[PDB]
């Protein structure tokens, strides 16, 4: 569940 | 460079081979001579980074492509829909429910108002009538979760207060009364816990102290018949399942557990994907390294049937039983997705849809939904989560979600798949991704990534930063599918592992051969970057082939082979790496180990010119899961053996750490996230001596 892809 | 103190006493014999270990104090992390050492690393890190001066544009270049709403895979319970939302530079992802999918949402847990979004949800389950909802929230900085459980209809805690968890799924019976969950003691257990009670009155259903190692995973069926309990060992894809069928209790889970043991070694991997009644459909890698669906009955379970064989070719990664009597399986084909839609009784196949390069994931649809969900992201393109309506239109994926850069053409852009031979011939997939039109002409600055291990596939997703480095620095982007992960199956994972994960590392390095040969870059000109196991690669592949890389970037890998399962859970990689406990395997270890491999290049002869490339070794300092004490120890190594051991040495390519103050491996806040990245790419920009577009 990672905020954004960066 | 800073001073760091060697001490010259420390010696251990492995099997009669004498191994100094000069930076042993720095295993200490509370020490004032580790910290000094901290402070002093980072003052030297903030000297080299304030001299990149391209960091700020990449930053706000990374801000602006980031800055963009996400709406994530929604599911169902009861009426309701669930799923995650960020507006586009929230710290971490909003938990949200509505009653229509196109209806209003509303806010049921915002991370964000806690720690300031140190940490987003890793646990988060809603009970299957959407009354409740059961989530973790990190205390401090340590891996230890509280369970808490809020009532959906007004967003108010009960008071149940679970400790004792790190990443149990809190799986719930369909008559709503409680939970499975996988606690520690104050050798992990099984509990149910009953809402409305203290955790001491939580009923234990399994624990095995003669074997504290084994680990758990459980799960429920569609039904809400049987209770599956799971059991591991260490970090091999294979398991144990025992069953537990919940019609049967005299009194439910008060009565106390009997599970039958359906499987009760460690051979193969079993993953429970439909039953009708006693009749259960598996996914295995029994006899199918490649894997495949198996169908047996529990009443006469020594009688195991295929139902989807093993493809002589393809993965089958995962399978989900979905629309009542269907499965959708997802293949692995050459590394690119394809979904095929099969009838779940005779297992016959209906449809089948190949997926452009990139990669679908999250399918949460149960048995008895009708609409499957499912997102798709890849290289550029930033997210699309696709609708499947199988009642009503079983042939089409529909659009229900768009992500959208902002000022990003992908049409400026391409991607492309090719295959290149290892020193032993294997054909290696490698996605390579740049501007399209560019000539070969050797000048273009390289980015590739690798991981290599673990039965982990290395998927080409979306990264906004890796737009910027294609955009704004010309560069070329390689995934190199390296073996140790799982793409080809089993066999793919152990041709790169134990005695064979030098195979990994020659994989890798042939890749960079391919990208220098084919004319995308040059020897110097490339930059590899990687995290975990895929730290070590990096660590590995400068040790071994200096001279082809510009710039290294570590991301707080394993450095000291011989010493990792000493530390907190070290212990559960020996699968992969073996233990320099066990003579064999210190003689693997020995030969890669990355502070054990530190050698002058100039000093070969033939190689006077070469130095090791710019080098970034980044750690959070208070990574649990890899203590820092790799990161530190290898830099301490190499900055010595290259740098301040010679009075003018020939090594000016710099060698520093990034070190995240107040920082577990688990967290990423977005601006968290994207200063790293930022700081990465800047130095990279600095290191390959290549201008910003
Ligand atoms: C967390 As790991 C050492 O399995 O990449």
């Amino acid at each position: 569940n990672a905020s954004a892809p960066v | 460079y800073p001073p760091v103190r060697r001490d010259e006493t420390v010696v251990d014999d492995y099997f009669g081979v004498k191994v100094a270990d000069p930076y042993r104090w720095l295993e200490d992390p509370n020490s004032e001579e580790t910290k000094e050492f901290v402070d002093n690393q980072e003052k030297l890190a903030n000297s080299v980074l304030e001299e990149c001066e391209l960091i700020d544009k990449f930053k706000q270049k990374i801000i602006d492509f980031v800055n963009f709403p996400r709406c994530g895979v929604p599911f169902r319970r009861a009426n309701k829909y669930f799923h995650f939302y960020n507006s586009g530079l929230q710290a971490q992802n909003v938990f949200q429910m509505q009653d229509d999918l196109d209806g209003k949402p509303e806010v049921l847990y915002d991370p964000n108002l806690r720690e300031g979004g140190r940490s987003g949800l890793s646990l988060y389950s809603v009970s299957e009538d959407a009354k409740y909802f059961a989530f973790g929230i990190h205390s401090g900085l340590t891996e230890w979760v509280t369970i808490k459980i809020l009532k959906t209809e007004d967003r108010s805690y009960l008071p149940d207060t679970l400790e004792w968890v790190k990443f149990s799924p809190a799986i719930w019976t369909h008559d709503n009364k409680g939970f499975f969950y996988c606690p520690y003691p104050p050798n992990q257990e099984a509990r149910y816990h009953f809402l409305g009670t203290d955790q001491s009155e939580d009923i234990l259903l399994w624990r095995d102290l003669e074997n504290p190692a084994h680990h758990l995973k459980c799960q429920i069926t569609d039904d809400g018949k049987y209770f599956l309990l799971y059991i591991l060992d260490g970090c091999d894809d294979a398991n144990k399942v025992y069953c537990l069928d919940l019609t049967k209790l005299p009194n439910g889970l008060e009565s106390f557990a009997p599970f039958m043991k359906l499987i009760d070694s460690f051979d193969a991997s079993y993953t429970a994907i439909a039953n009708d009644g006693s009749v259960f459909t598996f996914q295995t890698n029994k006899d199918a390294p490649r894997k495949k669906l198996v169908r047996v009955d529990l009443n006469n379970p020594s009688v195991w049937t295929d139902l989807v064989p093993e493809s002589k070719k393809d993965l089958l990664e995962s399978a989900h039983a979905v629309n009542e009597n269907q499965l959708i399986l997802r293949y692995l084909s050459d590394v690119k997705h394809v979904l095929e839609i099969r009838d779940l009784e005779s297992g016959a196949l209906q449809h089948r849809l190949p997926i452009d390069i990139g990669s679908v994931d999250g399918i949460t649809a149960r048995r008895r939904d009708s609409v499957v969900f499912f997102k798709f992201t890849s290289i550029l393109t930033p997210g699309i989560v696709y609708q499947c309506d199988l009642k009503n239109d079983p042939t089409q994926l529909k659009i229900f979600r768009e992500s959208v850069v902002p000022d990003f053409d992908r049409s400026e852009f391409e991607v492309k798949q090719v295959f290149v031979p290892s020193k032993d011939g294997t054909k290696i997939p490698i996605f390579i991704a740049a501007r399209k039109g560019i000539s070969l002409d050797g000048s273009h600055p390289c980015e590739m990534h690798g991981y290599g291990g673990f039965g982990i596939n290395m998927m080409p997703t979306f990264s906004a930063s890796r737009i910027v480095f294609l955009k704004h620095l010309g560069g070329v982007f390689c995934l190199a599918n390296i073996r140790g992960g799982g793409e080809y199956g089993e066999e793919w994972h152990k041709a790169g592992f134990r005695d064979k994960k030098q195979n990994v590392f020659d994989d890798f390095i042939s890749a960079a051969e391919y990208l220098i040969s084919s004319g995308y870059t040059k020897a110097r000109r490339v930059a590899i970057e990687g995290g975990s196991n895929g730290g070590l690669l990096v660590a590995a592949c400068i040790n071994q082939r200096p001279d082809l890389f510009g710039c290294a970037e570590a991301n707080c890998g394993v450095m000291d082979m011989l010493r990792f399962h000493k530390f907190t859970l070290g212990y559960l990689w020996t699968g992969d790496y073996g233990c320099s406990d066990k003579e064999e395997e210190f003689k693997w270890l020995i030969k890669y180990s990355p502070i054990h491999n530190v050698r002058r290049p100039w000093e070969q002869p033939g190689n006077e010119e070469t130095q090791y490339p710019a080098t970034m070794i980044l750690t959070a300092d208070h990574d649990d899961r890899v203590v820092p004490l790799h990161s530190f120890k290898l830099l301490a190594t190499m900055q010595h053996v290259l740098c301040t051991s010679l009075e003018d040495s020939p090594q000016k390519n710099p060698i520093i750490a990034r070190i995240q103050r107040k920082a577990a491996h688990y967290g990423r806040a977005t601006m968290t996230q994207i200063a790293e990245v930022a700081d990465r790419y800047g130095f990279m920009a600095k290191a390959l001596e290549a201008p910003w577009i």
